[PDB]
């Protein structure tokens, strides 16, 4: 199902916010709210393609 | 049907090996080890042949001796050998008529130009040749043609263009292009004179140059009446098809099998790799034609030749021949060449798709690549050859040189750059 | 040796050497026939004198023709068995010429210790002798060849180029109360033709025929009962060569699946000399029948060979116009048709 | 805290410390200290420390073999979907414990799996392991008439140490060059083998001389047989007959020298085919024909 | 209705239990069909080219394509009739050629999902997702696989090689061109041809497409080939419960000379392609075709020439039979290369109780 490309879903579990380890859970999801999991993903993605293009055009950032 | 005499055009194509062809003879010049005549001669004896004429101008007396030393001058031979001696420097027609002069000329006799090796038998041919010619009074001289590697691409400097008929095997236009290697003329012509005659035509390109021709008795004495043709190819048959003299019959044989005549470097060298494959049928080296040969057959299409020494730890590719005395150092790639008589090879040399010719010294920690090394000329320490470079006659390249892709060196102790005496031009020494 | 002695004398052996090299000779009896020919021409016309002499001369002009063919091994055997048949009546001779113990035919420690005539017409007895024999093979192998195969079996034909194999096979064929199955194994580069008139001639004698491809060996061997070899040249120690194509690999089949593998051939065929590599007797084909064009053909590195080379181990049985022999065994015939010494030229 | 000096701390007691238990109760150690809650912290570490153990290795297979089964264990522990300190208690208590098991599997290999010599049956042992030594000691306790053929080892001279090792029990023994092995096959009964390593595809991986042991065994169809302790199945494929990922040198041709030198590089671990075994004794049930390879599926569900 | 009885040649004595017969050129059928179909099996009939992995993939595809198509009829239900046309298509498809196990195994699949949806839902809503679902599961279980077996094989493969390989298997092909490509080894490649497919012909065509160093040989030049070359590839077509290789022509006898000439062959196989269906010959259940395949003497396959041969009604008593699919031994494979990375041959159905 997973492999490679295919969107799948996280939840944070366990930070250590001090040198960079972060813990990610799939099963964790709260029911249906793994659609919603992936949605925010989706925005959080067409927010990055917004900010790339204007990125390379005006050369800043 | 029997009782045949043949007559060799040599010493006709020299100047067209650039660097070669000076000192030395162009047929005498080993095709693999081994003389290119001998193995035409062979052709012919297969033929049928019963008396031998050589046309001999350029070094003449070389090739006496050779001839004289050679197997064919003792008693046993069906068919003796009688150099004909002309002026320097002449045409086809010239000689021609030269021959038609003196007057040996009787039936069905044979003319080649150049030297030819090919597997296809002979005797179908000859009795096909009769059959045509009890047709009709009027005909000719016989063409032999083959088919192609499908698609023609590395034929540049002979791509003809035969219009042929299914019915009668004859010839309707001749020419030739310079397509491939130069954009000018990407160019087709035919003529209106057999239109309503033929009907069945069929156009095609991928045929390549034999130029092996049964004559009848016809043909000296039509050479002798119209003086305007030099060649033979070009003008002649062009000339036979607009009805010169009216009412006339050319051949032109077709055969699946393979046969082509030598031409330039590049067309010599694929003509040798076939020869190294299994692609004429019964000519192989290890059956021993001149009686002092000793080859031996190998695995994966690898020639060893008796007295043959060879160090251990050697990785080899593909297709290998190697001359007899030879001594073979540790550490080599060889791979698609094949290395001459008496040949003293060093130690860590990578070789690909390359050719060295008889008593060749080749130095420590070099590199050769697709190009040719002639009879005793001799490579150094670290010499990095490309692509078609072509190495002349006694040439001595000595310490560290690097030669770039198809360049020329001179075979004669003038024009070309790179020269006899030592060192290769990359500082300024010669004559 | 140079052939400057023999130029007006005897002219055949060029003939005979340009037959051989571009292979307007074919068949190996017709090879046979012709050096039989030869050492007829040669012993009516030449002058000797001596006899040790003439002995080296013909073991020189026999070395001269192995050089200029490796493959015609008959015209090889022919000649030692003629020089064999030489050798006794010249040792017969110098007994009267002078004027012995042995417990068997042949001793071993005579070699150790220190030991005009109408020989001709004895020679030339040899050689009518050796065209007889020559003549009929099949007549000597057919008392035994009909006893092996049985009702309801199945036989496997590798090799169907021989043409004593198919008259065995016929000479079976014959009987009304034998009845069998034959499988025939085509071989494609070298055989198929061959293959295919053979299966036609089967046909023709309304027998039960099978054309199977090269591929199908593996499914039918389930049911197979009999191997038997087209074989073309029999060696000392059982090793043979085959006549073209599709052996080896139908062999070793039969050697896993311990199925019964036969070999027809003659004592003409028998050679005194080893085969100790495959490469130098094994002879290879031709590239061009396999595959079209020859540009993208350079790349294309195609690799086929004619004669195929079979280990003894998995050749049990070699039946001859005398009787059925083994490969552990065959050594000895041969040495009782060739001398020791007519094993080296 | 390290692993490699842990493992060096064991030298000359051995002996029953299953080796590879001895690495797993290591790696729990170094594991139960940086807190095992986090799974980012320390899963990526122990591996690490893992691939480092691997490149440290002079000639040693089953360690790995080790690490990953410990690895499968804890990825089995967090399924439950508890809680994270008891089940983190749980692994921690599971390392000494699995050291325990270790001995209890032993008892139960030389209670039960010893039967096939009973009636007086010469045996043919080669590849020193512990298991099998156990089992004939135990075999000697229960008294049984019994005889010992060995093949002489050359490693370091492993042989003389395991006849030694026999001597200090009491029974007759007698010593075979591998060379005449081919010769006596008829008096000696059956064949057993100690292993290095058992191979995804079924085969063995031993020492300086068993593939041609099994091939004379098969010859001769005199039985062979592997005893090991259930825990060598390695995630790893021989899939020719002279390829292992091996630490010395593959048969290498030394060069031409003159004082006597380079010479003793002749291959001191050699692979047999999955056809030869007959039984395989493991602790978890008598199991042979393709159970590893089942093992090994339950492992890695694929 | 279609077409039946009249067959071409003798029918032989034995191997007589499968279909070898049919229509070749179409007269008079049923005005209902779906054309695609129809030319998929015209295709599968006069077919040199596929071999076990690409066939079921096209057969999804014409599925899928069907499907797109497919209407609902405004009187009966989605599924009244609908299984009356895949029993036809079924029906068709074994009178051209043979079903195989992936197609079986396709077949079931298909089964499955029209079970699990029951005639309640509208059309265009139903079909969107049956396509996607079906398209994801394509991805899953064959490209996927295939890349995963690509890679185990890219780390199994050491350094210097030669190799000697046979068929038209496609997996073969992509893994060869890898290596050619992207891993820049020393590969040598080594073809076999056989004579009912020109597959290995093929095989060397696509590598001449790559630029690869290639030697090319048949079932009978064997014994000088060897005389430096290790490894043998064979492509497979489907793993019995036995754990026997069922695989097609030229194969085993190859197998066969590895196991005496020391070096063993490793087999490819996909993660769906085993069966339950239990046989150990083949002559239980074999691919037969009809005697026109063996006509050509030799060179190509258009030539046509008058020859020796050229009859099979007209002789008395001859017998010309061919075989395309074989059963190999068990114990002469060693490594299988599956969904599960790596495993012997032996385990036989330990993926078909997985499902």
């Amino acid at each position: 199902l997973i492999r490679v490309g295919k969107n799948d879903v996280a939840v944070v579990l366990r930070v250590d916010k001090e040198k960079g380890y972060i813990d990610l859970s799939k099963r964790r999801v709260s029911s249906e709210d793994i659609i919603k999991c992936e949605e925010k993903y989706q925005k959080s993605k067409t927010v990055h393609s917004i900010l790339r293009y204007c990125a390379e055009k005006f050369q800043i950032p | 049907e029997d009782r045949l005499q043949a007559v060799v055009l040599t010493d006709s194509y020299e100047t067209r090996f650039m660097p070669l062809t000076a000192v030395k003879p162009r047929c005498l010049l080993p095709l693999a080890n081994v003389p290119l005549i001998e193995y035409t001669l062979e052709f012919l004896a297969k033929a049928g042949v019963h008396e031998v004429f050589l046309i001999c101008s350029s070094h003449a007396n070389q090739i006496n001796d050779y001839i004289e030393n050679s197997k064919w001058n003792l008693p046993w031979s069906p068919f003796k050998i009688t150099t004909i001696m002309s002026p320097e420097a002449r045409c086809t027609g010239d000689v021609m008529r030269d021959l038609d002069n003196r007057g040996i000329i009787t039936g069905d006799f044979i003319l080649v130009s150049g030297d030819v090796l090919t597997n296809i038998d002979f005797s179908k041919m000859l009795e096909f040749h009769k059959k045509m010619h009890l047709q009709d009074k009027d005909h000719i001289s016989t063409m032999c043609l083959s088919k192609a590697s499908t698609y023609p691409k590395t034929r540049t400097i002979e791509p003809a263009a035969f219009v042929l008929d299914k019915s009668t095997s004859r010839c309707i236009y001749y020419q030739d292009l310079p397509l491939p290697s130069s954009r000018e003329k990407t160019s087709i012509q035919i003529d209106p004179e057999l239109l309503d005659n033929v009907d069945e035509f069929v156009i095609r390109n991928d045929l390549i140059d034999c130029r092996i021709d049964i004559c009848t008795s016809h043909v000296p004495l039509i050479f002798q009446e119209n003086f305007d043709y030099q060649s033979l190819r070009t003008d002649f048959v062009k000339g036979v098809i607009s009805s010169d003299i009216l009412g006339k019959h050319i051949y032109a044989y077709l055969t699946d099998e393979y046969a082509v005549r030598v031409e330039s470097w590049q067309t010599y060298d694929t003509i040798s790799q076939d020869f190294l494959g299994r692609w004429c049928y019964p000519l192989v080296l290890d059956s021993n034609i001149q009686d002092d040969q000793t080859y031996s057959y190998e695995s994966r299409h690898i020639y060893k030749e008796k007295d043959v020494v060879l160090a251990q730890s050697c990785k080899i590719g593909k297709c290998t021949a190697i001359g007899s005395g030879t001594k073979i150092g540790e550490g080599t790639k060889i791979e698609n060449s094949v290395i001459g008589r008496n040949c003293q090879i060093g130690e860590n040399i990578r070789i690909k798709n390359s050719f060295i010719w008889d008593d060749c010294i080749i130095g420590n920690n070099s590199i050769i690549d697709h190009s040719l090394i002639a009879s005793n000329a001799t490579l150094g320490s670290n010499v990095r050859l490309n692509d078609g470079c072509i190495i002349g006659f006694n040439v001595k390249i000595d310490d560290n040189m690097d030669l770039d892709r198809n360049t020329k060196i001179s075979a004669s102790p003038q024009d070309l750059d790179d020269q006899t005496l030592a060192v290769s031009i990359v500082g300024d020494k010669g004559v | 040796h140079p052939n400057a002695a023999t130029s007006d004398v005897n002219v055949t052996i060029d003939t005979f050497v340009a037959k051989l090299k571009r292979r307007q000779v074919q068949g190996s009896y017709a090879i046979a026939l012709e050096t039989l020919q030869l050492l007829m021409r040669f012993i009516s016309a030449a002058r000797w004198n001596h006899v040790n002499d003439l002995i080296e001369q013909i073991r020189d002009l026999g070395n001269s023709l192995e050089k200029a063919h490796p493959t015609a091994f008959s015209c090889g055997n022919v000649i030692r068995r003629i020089l064999a048949v030489l050798r006794d009546e010249v040792e017969e001779d110098t007994m009267s010429t002078t004027v012995v113990a042995e417990p068997l035919i042949s001793s071993m420690f005579n070699l150790l210790q220190k030991p005009k005539t109408d020989y001709r017409q004895v020679a030339i007895q040899g050689i009518k002798d050796l065209i007889d024999e020559i003549k009929n093979i099949d007549e000597g192998i057919q008392q035994i060849a009909i006893d092996l195969i049985h009702d309801h079996e199945i036989l496997l034909t590798p090799t169907p180029d021989s043409k004593t194999v198919l008259k065995f096979l016929i000479t079976a064929r014959e009987r009304s109360n034998r009845t069998f199955t034959v499988l025939v194994t085509e071989g494609f580069p070298n055989n198929t033709k061959n293959a295919h008139e053979f299966a036609k001639k089967l046909a023709q004698h309304n027998i039960e025929t099978l054309v199977v491809p090269d591929s199908a060996v593996f499914a039918l061997m389930s049911r197979v009962g009999k191997v038997i070899i087209g074989t073309k040249a029999v060696f000392v120690n059982g090793g043979t060569i085959s006549s073209n194509s599709g052996v080896s690999s139908v062999c070793e089949c039969a050697r896993e699946f311990r199925t019964p593998v036969f070999a027809v051939a003659g004592l003409y065929k028998l050679s005194p000399l080893y085969p100790f590599d495959v490469e130098k007797f094994v002879e290879f084909g031709g590239s061009q029948r396999i595959l079209p064009r020859m540009d993208p053909r350079k790349r294309l590195d195609t690799v086929n060979q004619i004669t195929d080379y079979v280990p003894p181990e998995n050749i049990d049985i070699y039946i001859t116009n005398v009787g059925g022999f083994n490969p552990s065994f065959i050594y000895r015939i041969a040495w009782d048709n060739y001398k020791q010494i007519d094993v080296h030229l | 805290f390290n692993i490699t000096e842990t493992y060096l701390r064991f030298l000359e007691e051995d002996t029953e410390m299953t080796m590879p238990i001895a690495a797993i109760e290591a790696l729990v150690t170094l594991l139960r200290i940086k807190t095992p809650e986090t799974a980012a912290e320390m899963i990526n570490t122990i591996k690490s420390s893992t691939e480092e153990l691997i490149k440290s290795i002079p000639n040693s297979v089953s360690l790995r073999a080790g690490c990953d089964i410990f690895m499968r264990f804890v990825l089995r522990n967090l399924h439950l979907y508890g809680d994270w300190e008891n089940c983190k208690q749980h692994l921690i208590e599971n390392g000494q414990l699995f050291v325990s098991r270790a001995k209890k599997s032993r008892n139960k290999i030389a209670e039960i799996g010893v039967d096939f010599i009973a009636d007086d049956d010469i045996i043919l042992v080669h590849g020193y392991s512990r298991a099998v030594f156990s089992l004939l000691n135990h075999a000697a306790n229960k008294f049984i008439r019994f005889r010992c053929v060995v093949t002489e080892s050359r490693p370091s001279k492993q042989g003389n140490q395991l006849y030694t090792l026999l001597e200090q029990k009491g029974i007759p023994v007698t010593l075979i060059v591998d060379s005449a092995v081919g010769a006596v096959i008829d008096k000696v009964d059956k064949v057993f083998v100690g292993a290095e390593g058992v191979a995804e595809s079924g085969g063995i991986i031993n020492l300086v001389g068993t593939y041609s042991v099994g091939v004379l065994a098969h010859n001769a169809r005199k039985p062979f047989y592997v005893v090991t302790e259930s825990h060598k199945f390695v995630r790893m494929f021989p899939l020719s007959s002279d390829d292992l990922p091996m630490a010395g040198p593959p048969l290498d041709f030394t060069r031409r020298t003159d004082d006597l030198e380079d010479a003793l590089r002749g291959p001191t671990i050699d692979y047999t085919a999955q056809e030869y075994i007959t039984a395989l004794i493991t602790d978890l049930g008598v199991l042979t024909p393709s159970a590893v390879s089942e093992e090994l599926i339950k492992m890695w569900y694929d | 209705p279609g077409i039946s009885s009249v067959i071409p040649t003798v029918l032989e004595q034995s191997f007589d239990n499968s279909s070898l017969i049919s229509v070749k050129e179409l007269l008079l059928n049923k005005d209902l069909i779906h054309p695609s179909i129809l030319l998929l099996t015209s295709h599968l009939a006069h077919y040199k080219i596929v071999g076990s992995i690409p066939r079921c993939i096209a057969m999804l595809e014409v599925f899928q394509i069907v499907i797109k198509d497919y209407q609902t009829p405004k009187g009966t239900t989605l599924s009244r009739n609908l299984t009356s046309y895949l029993s036809h298509q079924i029906d068709l498809l074994k009178k051209a050629r043979p079903l195989s196990v992936t197609m079986g195994n396709a077949i079931r699949w298909l089964k499955q999902e029209i079970s699990l949806i029951d005639p309640s839902t509208p059309d265009k809503a139903a079909k969107k997702d049956l396509c996607e679902k079906i398209g994801q599961f394509a991805k899953e279980k064959i490209e996927l696989a295939d890349q995963l077996i690509i890679d185990n094989a890219s780390t199994q493969i050491e350094e210097s090689t030669t190799i000697v390989t046979y068929g038209s298997s496609k997996v073969l092909t992509e893994l060869l061109l890898h290596n050619a490509i992207s891993l820049k080894k020393n590969i040598k490649v080594i073809v076999v041809d056989s004579r009912p497919l020109f597959e290995g012909r093929k095989m060397a065509e696509t590598l001449r497409n790559a630029g690869v160093n290639v030697m090319y040989a048949l079932i009978t030049s064997l014994d000088t080939i060897f005389n430096d070359v290790d490894y043998v590839f064979l492509g497979a077509h489907s793993i019995l419960s036995n754990g026997f290789l069922y695989s097609r022509a030229g194969t085993a006898m190859l197998a066969m000379s590895a196991k005496r000439r020391n070096i063993p062959v490793l087999v490819c196989c996909e993660s769906l392609k085993f069966s339950q269906r239990v046989q150990l010959d083949s002559v239980t259940f074999n691919e037969l075709a009809d005697p026109n395949d063996l006509v050509n003497i030799d060179y190509e396959n258009p030539v046509e020439r008058r020859g020796n041969k050229g009859a099979l009604l007209n002789q008395f008593i001859k017998e010309r039979k061919f075989e395309k699919k074989k059963l190999a031994m068990e114990n002469k494979p060693k490594g299988n290369k599956i969904g599960g990375k790596k495993g012997s041959e032996g385990e036989s159905k330990d993926a078909s109780n997985e499902e």
